[PDB]
């Protein structure tokens, strides 16, 4: 079992976590394409990483998500953190801590790709 | 151990951010990296933000720190401002060691963070040559009339080696001078790229 | 080029039982030769600011702390040690770990001390 002496300044880190809850300036990628660089709050949550990003319905929509295709998304508040991985089947979110890059993936069935 | 990718960071005014690489060269080790900014007085200061301020690095890998301008345009616009970046590598150890006698060492790298205004009067490659000197009984004063901090090293007076100095923009710094030190002064500087510049002959004011 | 790197047998030094001393295998090397120096930091218990406190929780030994020496000379906190020119060849920081009494009565127990080693770059 790993140990970190608090006097140097922690259970999460001792358990393999890389980054604690907080707001971080990250590069946001969607389906492996660069989208933006801005602050994103990461809260404690069910994830191998221990933290999950907080992005709103409007933020996701502006990047390509078709909110009308997501069941129950209309019930969310404007400022609610979208539970992406559960609300959008097989959508994923992973933060590459070293690069401070938030990689988001959303299935095509939920993207605004209708013939225009 | 853990090493930084640069020995200083020149932050151009207007830039959204600047980066600093942090590399853990120890494959079997996990470190907690704590970083913070201090002002010229060595006091923790928030005018520049370093993020992530606390994270763990497991094994050999490279992590990038982002440095953000949070000065709200309040810093002088005719000269550089000095800040310090601090990156501390905190080691871990097995909890089984808690019943033993131990000494843990945290390694800290401290480098300069220079805020550099845009459109400065003098080009940076012309600054080092502008340094001037004023000699006193037992002291030597370095005169920096440029908008750039001058890191003076290998400062010699005769055959005597004097203390290194960090001369502030449009300012001065003083170092002790042995009474027997020669009058012939020579010096070198550490430039924007952390390189030692060729020896220059000291010119008196 | 980047900053230098410190190499050690282990940054987690298992100390001999008190009384006893042990050299600390700790070196530093740089990709580009440059004059380098370092200073120690932490919480001390003596007026000399050289004996680092015992932070052990379970059963800490009282009256003793960790004091470092280089070439036999005690190295106080925040007192820069100049190593001179450091290039690609590793240069030892030359440190040895020792135990030093803080003055009080000595009791049985262990010692868990921590020290920071800072390298400031020109």
């Amino acid at each position: 079992d790993l140990y970190f002496n608090p006097r140097f300044l922690l259970s999460r880190f001792e358990n393999g976590q890389e980054l604690p809850p907080g707001t971080y300036r990250v590069d946001i990628y969607l389906n492996n394409g660069y989208m933006a660089t801005r602050d994103v709050t990461f809260n404690t949550g069910d994830s191998e990483q221990g933290i999950v990003p907080c992005l709103t319905r409007a933020q996701l929509a502006s990047m390509g998500l078709n909110t009308a295709s997501v069941a129950g998304m209309n019930l969310l508040a404007d400022d609610a953190c979208v539970p992406l991985t559960t609300m959008v089947q097989d959508a994923t979110a992973h933060l590459d801590v070293g690069q401070q890059r938030l990689n988001l993936t959303i299935p095509q069935a939920f993207m605004s790709n209708r013939a225009r | 151990g853990v090493a930084l990718g640069a020995t200083r960071v020149i932050y151009p005014a207007g830039q959204k951010q600047e980066q600093l690489a942090v590399t853990n060269n120890d494959e079997n080790s996990t470190y907690l990296i704590q970083s913070w900014v201090e002002n010229a007085d060595g006091v923790k200061d928030g005018r520049f933000i370093v993020t992530p301020p606390l994270f763990a690095m497991k094994g050999k890998k490279e992590n990038t720190l982002r440095i953000l301008d949070a000065t709200n345009n309040q810093l002088p616009q005719d000269r550089e401002s000095l800040f310090w970046m601090n990156v501390k590598a905190i080691p871990s150890m097995d909890k089984s060691k808690l019943t033993e006698n131990t000494l843990q060492l945290a390694i800290i790298s401290r480098i300069k963070l220079y805020y550099r205004p845009a459109k400065l009067a003098l080009p940076p490659d012309q600054a080092a040559e502008k340094l001037r000197f004023r000699r006193s009984a037992n002291s030597l004063t370095l005169i920096n009339p440029t908008p750039y901090y001058l890191t003076v090293t290998e400062l010699n007076a005769g055959t005597r080696v004097l203390e290194n100095a960090l001369v502030p923009p449009m300012g001065e710094s003083t170092v002790k001078l042995p009474s027997d030190a020669g009058s012939n002064i020579t010096y070198r500087t550490i430039n924007d790229y952390g390189a030692l510049t060729p020896k220059m002959t000291g010119v008196m004011e | 080029t980047g900053g230098c790197d410190v190499s050690a047998r282990d940054v987690t030094v298992t100390l001999p039982d008190y009384p006893g001393s042990v050299p600390i295998p700790l070196t530093v090397y740089c990709a580009k030769s440059q004059n380098l120096g370092y200073y120690l930091s932490g919480t001390t218990a003596d007026a000399g600011n050289s004996i680092f406190t015992n932070t052990a929780s379970f059963s800490p030994a009282q009256g003793v702390g960790v004091q470092l020496t280089r070439n036999g000379t005690i190295i106080p906190a925040n007192n820069t040690v100049s190593l001179g020119a450091v290039g690609t060849s590793a240069v030892s920081l030359g440190l040895t770990a020792n135990y030093a009494r803080t003055g009080g009565q000595v009791t049985a127990g262990n010692v868990q001390s921590i020290i920071g080693v800072t390298f400031v770059y020109q």
